[PDB]
C-alpha cells in the first residue's frame, strides 16, 4: 500500500513512532479500504 | 519455552504467538516458513536447528 513493509510488526520494530505514523497510515488506509469493499460485497451478496 | 502463549522475536524476526514443535521437514536452505496468506507460521532456531 505504499509503505515500507507489508508486516505492520516490521515497521513498529525497526522505526519509532514520530517516523512511524507516516508508514502505518499508509497500511491503515489501505487495509481498511479491502476490509469495506468486502462488506459491502457481503451485503450485495447477503441480498441475494 | 514451548506450547506456551510467548512473545518472541526470532533472528530478530519479533511477534506473538505459541511456539510449538512442527512436524513439517523444511529442505535444508529454507529458513523461514509461510503461509497461503504469507504470513509466518514455521520457523527455524537460529541456535538449534
Amino acid at each position: 500500500f505504499g509503505a515500507i513493509s507489508s508486516v505492520l510488526n516490521d515497521i513498529l520494530s525497526r522505526l519509532d513512532p514520530p517516523e512511524a505514523e507516516v508508514q502505518i497510515d499508509r497500511l491503515i488506509t489501505g487495509r481498511l479500504q479491502s476490509l469495506q469493499t468486502y462488506v459491502t460485497q457481503q451485503l450485495i451478496r447477503a441480498a441475494e | 519455552v514451548k506450547n506456551k502463549c510467548v512473545n518472541f522475536n526470532f533472528n530478530g524476526l519479533t511477534g506473538t504467538g505459541v511456539l510449538t514443535e512442527s512436524n513439517k521437514k523444511f529442505l535444508p536452505f529454507q529458513q523461514f516458513g509461510r503461509d497461503i496468506a504469507d504470513t509466518t507460521d514455521a520457523v527455524r532456531d537460529p541456535q538449534t536447528l
